[PDB]
């Protein structure tokens, strides 16, 4: 079935740069938009940006963009979200979702990759 | 002109959301001024009448308010023309040298319209907001209401096209085509089912209004 | 960014409630709106799209409605595994935005 | 004498269905056989001669105002004094009704005399 | 809106007739007379008639830039310019040979190409008439395999921010019947974006229902525009004529 | 002396689709041509003189309501009487008919007398 | 005595939505309740007998105009003389006005006297 | 004396494409400059005076229609008596011609006197 | 004494773009403000009067056909006695000049005298 293998949980050094994999795996990964959510352990959920894998289009919140660069790799159908400045109040999980339509809904999202500093 | 008016009897968030539709595909224009092509006749006019003149939009709610069988409600439609909302005169003048002829009752028509038909379909970008025209029965006034303005409204810079309607068919040498006309000599184009109400869910009933021949009562009230 | 907000930050309500959470916008996103589930330790799971439309293979239970600026996820008949927090994410604008998050309750 | 007259009946949301034309004793004359604008009710057969009755004065501009109702078919309040003509085949032909006066008529409120 | 054109879709392929013979006495048939055709969408446009010339209008279309030559077709006399806007495309990448034709009453304001996500698939290339859009594809003969990429492509596009007030319409020789396409697009696609439009009866003379088109649901009066047949012409399947409902 | 007296042959279902307006003997008159609503029947010419006939008082009422019937096209019963008009070249050209009286027609009854 | 006297109140931006026709002490006569094109005011109901006040002259050119522009409906300055007509019923049931002119309007100048 | 006399030239199939009314020797008039249908033809302009020729008693009724045929466009076969008029400057305008009555056509004979 | 007498002015490409009908000593009347069918010009106003000048023989004439002409709103010449009214008010509210002939107009020619 449709479903979207995460990264397993990842504690970072003081403000480097990590990576968070989105194994997009029983469906066309090139033909639809991955999406990228982080919610902290108590907060709401904040959409960080997209990624069009057919032509690498993206696009964020305008305010992940110093701290997130979205990138995938259409061979092996992964979603690749390289955070940077990981300062304590990025410490949440971050949820990856295949958005249907471009500015549609995400039917499907991740388990989510728990990111904590220390 | 700048802001042409249509009365309709589907609440506002119904034409906000979808708009004014075309009755059909026919092209013909001396079908359409006399009304054949609208819900007089084969009601497959490809025009939407709009009239410039909000004179003429209580006039045409006044047509409906005053009737016994009329129950709904009646608001104003302004709607912001473009480059697709066409007037008739420029059509009216190409279609005569065409060798097409109208009829002095087609040109009395015309000329109390005033009408801008929309070749296009009227879409929610263009209607700007819904006065919902009340009716006082004691005293036959058409009176606004709540004017209810749309949301999306797209207050493009666009204007009227003074042109000529493009596409316009072949015209008739002569008709002596029946003049469908309601109320106040009003054009049969601008009753509420001059445009298409195939709207999503169950399509409120439309008021079915009796048109009449618009030749005679010209010709009745010139004459003598 | 057309933000969004949830009035209702914890909608307690108990079993066979009738559970309509607001959310309001900062814009019009008629027809373009996502209401997703997120148990404690789930992911979110949309539940609604768009107006009304509710997710294929989902409980019939759930509705939603409204447009505009104005939603609500109306749920009939609560259920303990229906009993988590739910999101209101438009996407009519390139920023998407979440609810504030109404975490159930009893 | 008026048309607004307690003796002259009045009957409302009428719209002339058929009209007529012709000649009596010498005189044009025409009926209107009116129904109700939503189909109901008796057909109203309304009449007026240009020299028989007191109501002649206004043949020339009743018959102009019922051919311009006739051709516009709206709703309209035809005002009519019962048992007017006795030709025989006149009255039984049309009917007994004398138009004195038509009115145009609003979805409820018939401007004119009741 | 949509059902405000006589949209038309239909495709050469014959196998028994002229590569130009139908561009020049079947389609004019459609096109010709205000009762005729407002859009035809024309597939394997091996080439565009030859008793049009083409305008040299340069064209930035939308999405994936591809060469797109728009042709001025007169149809009738000398004298009343039934002037036509063949909006063609032949050349556009490794994937050559697109052949889709989008001939139109008025000339476009815009004109959009949407390349599917599929790499062997033919891009998606559509006018726009003011605040409408009628967009036409070719999915392969294998059974539409980018059909439903051919149309997903379409409504990711049209759900833009700038790209939405647009009422789109798809319509070409999907290759996939609707029950199959409309199954491609239902795991997820549980909106309704899109309203497919089929003809009844099929529409080859040995296939099904591959010619047809779908428009965007939330498109103004999108639910008016029904797809119905047109009679057989000289191609292999017929031409699927998208009027309105009547009223 | 009226338009429904039985010795004035009517012609039901009519519709004037040819009119004409001229004058004769120092008096003016119309003649309209009138067909079958289905095209059926033969073309019955009516026609009605403004000082030749006893139905000279009706010609300016008649002239004006043959000239709005033969306007909306309708369905129509003309009442016209037959060996009425004696100049020769004049009931070769039009008829022997004079008109008296015209009357609309709904799909079924033409409102009149008959 | 003319339509434009002082005396005479015109109300300008009118419509006739309705208009009435009768007689009135054997002298035909009409009268036109007419309302403004913008929905404001109240309506002026405005009669024109045929023989009883000084205006009878004109009212068979007014009734052919009044009727025009009730047919047509378009927006009209109606000039009327108040207190002319004194029968009870009457002036209880159209007004006790007098139309003593139409004249058409344009968008915002109405062409007349004021 | 009759507009369908042999020395009444008649031009068919004309249609009314242009309708002027005026005055002449304190007399209304009006004159009808007609086109055929299909352009062919010369303008074929046709007055009428209400007291000035033998036919005066007409004027009122061919107006009446003229104006109507003119309002249609409908091809028409009017019926002129040429060299009726004597004034230098009229003749000179208009025509010599004088209108002595209209008729309908259809889409071959015209309903008339030839 | 004639409309095309040259001491008649005429007008050419005129439209009647407002007519007023109204009432001057005891006497009906009517007043048609003329604007060049392209809004070019100056509002040109001709009034006529049943009873006043030496042009109200053809006043009913003119009327009905100013109704119609304005009805229209088609080009049309329009012919004028100037200084022909002398009430003060009168001729400061419409004009001094007085509709003494209409005309259709083509696209050039306008059919009448000049």
């Amino acid at each position: 079935e449709v479903q979207l293998q995460q990264s397993g949980p990842v504690l970072v050094k003081p403000g480097p740069s990590v990576k968070i994999s989105c194994k997009a795996s029983g469906y066309s990964f090139i033909d639809y938009f991955m999406n990228w959510v982080m919610q902290s352990h108590g907060k709401s959920l904040e959409w960080i940006g997209r990624i069009d894998p057919y032509s690498g289009d993206t696009f964020y919140n305008q305010k992940f963009k110093g701290k997130a660069t979205l990138t995938v790799d259409k061979s092996s159908t992964t979603a690749h979200m390289e955070l940077r400045s990981l300062a304590s109040e990025d410490s949440a999980v971050y949820y990856c979702a295949r958005e249907v339509l471009n500015y549609y809904a995400m039917d499907y999202w991740g388990q989510g990759t728990s990111v904590t500093v220390s | 002109v700048d802001f042409v008016y249509r009365v309709d009897s589907t609440p506002p968030d119904v034409i906000f959301r979808d708009g004014f539709s075309l009755l059909g595909y026919n092209r013909n224009f001396q079908q359409f001024i006399s009304g054949r092509s609208c819900s007089g006749g084969s009601s497959d006019s490809r025009y939407i009448a709009t009239t410039s003149s909000v004179n003429q939009t209580y006039a045409i709610a006044r047509a409906y308010y005053s009737r016994s069988t009329f129950k709904g409600n009646l608001y104003r439609y302004q709607i912001r023309a473009d480059n697709n909302f066409y007037s008739l005169l420029p059509s009216i003048t190409y279609l005569e040298t065409q060798g097409g002829h109208f009829n002095a009752y087609e040109k009395t028509m015309m000329r109390l319209q005033r009408e801008y038909v929309s070749t296009l379909s009227i879409l929610p970008e263009n209607i700007q907001k819904a006065v919902a025209l009340v009716y006082d029965s004691a005293t036959g006034l058409v009176k606004d209401g709540v004017s209810t303005m749309n949301a999306s409204y797209l207050g493009l810079s666009t204007t009227s096209n003074p042109g000529v309607i493009p596409f316009l068919p072949e015209p008739q040498t002569y008709t002596q085509q029946r003049i469908d006309a309601f109320g106040p000599l009003i054009s049969s184009c601008f009753s509420i089912g001059s445009v298409c109400h195939s709207h999503r869910g169950q399509r409120a009933d439309v008021y079915n209004m009796s048109f009449y021949d618009a030749r005679p009562v010209i010709e009745l009230i010139l004459s003598k | 960014d057309i933000q969004m907000t949830q009035s209702s930050s914890y909608l307690s309500v108990s079993q066979g409630d009738r559970v309509t959470i607001t959310c309001k916008a900062s814009d019009h996103i008629d027809n373009w709106l996502a209401w997703y589930q997120q148990k404690p330790g789930n992911a979110p799971r949309l539940l609604i799209s768009g107006a009304t439309s509710l997710k294929t293979g989902l409980p019939s239970r759930f509705s939603g409605s409204g447009s505009g600026k104005d939603f609500s996820l109306s749920i009939t008949n609560l259920q303990t595994e229906d009993v988590a927090s739910y999101y209101c994410q438009q996407y009519w604008r390139t920023p998407y935005t979440f609810g504030g998050g109404t975490k159930l309750e009893i | 004498e008026w048309t607004g007259d307690n003796t002259n009946a009045y009957y409302s949301d009428e719209v002339i269905s058929e009209l007529h034309v012709g000649q009596i004793d010498t005189s044009p004359y025409f009926c209107i056989k009116t129904v109700k604008a939503n189909g109901s009710g008796t057909p109203v057969v309304a009449c007026a001669v240009s020299k028989q009755s007191i109501w002649a004065p206004s043949f020339k501009e009743l018959l102009d105002q019922a051919r311009y109702f006739y051709s516009t078919g709206q709703s309209v309040r035809i005002h009519v004094q019962k048992n007017i003509w006795t030709y025989p085949l006149f009255v039984n032909t049309f009917s007994a009704n004398a138009l004195v006066g038509l009115s145009s008529c609003s979805a409820t409120q018939c401007f004119g005399p009741k | 809106n949509i059902s405000d054109y006589k949209v038309m879709t239909w495709n050469l392929q014959g196998s028994s007739a002229s590569t130009e013979s139908k561009w020049n006495v079947n389609v004019r048939q459609l096109l010709s007379g205000t009762a005729g055709v407002d859009i035809l969408m024309v597939q394997e446009a091996g080439a565009v008639p030859t008793s049009a010339v083409p305008t040299g209008r340069h064209i930035q279309p939308f999405g994936v830039g591809i060469p797109i030559d728009e042709y001025t077709w007169n149809l009738g006399t000398t004298s009343r310019q039934d002037i036509r806007y063949i909006y063609h495309s032949a050349i556009d990448v490794g994937a050559r040979r697109v052949n889709l034709a989008i001939v139109s009453r008025q000339r476009a304001d815009n004109v959009y190409v949407l390349r599917p996500t599929t790499v062997a698939s033919r891009p998606v290339i559509g006018i726009g008439l003011g605040n409408d859009v009628f967009l036409t594809a070719h999915a392969l003969a294998s059974g539409g395999p980018d059909a439903a990429a051919i149309v997903r492509v379409t409504i990711n596009f049209f759900r833009q921010p700038q790209m939405r007030h647009l009422s789109w319409f798809l319509a070409g020789d999907f290759n996939r019947s609707p029950d199959r396409l409309e199954n491609d697009l239902m795991t997820e696609h549980l909106e309704r974006v899109v309203a497919v439009l089929a003809p009844t009866e099929p529409t080859q003379i040995g296939g099904g229902i591959l010619d047809y088109g779908v428009i965007v649901d939330r498109a103004p009066y999108s639910q008016r525009v029904e797809a119905l047949r047109n009679p057989q012409l000289a191609s292999d399947h017929y031409p699927v004529a998208f009027l309105a409902r009547s009223c």
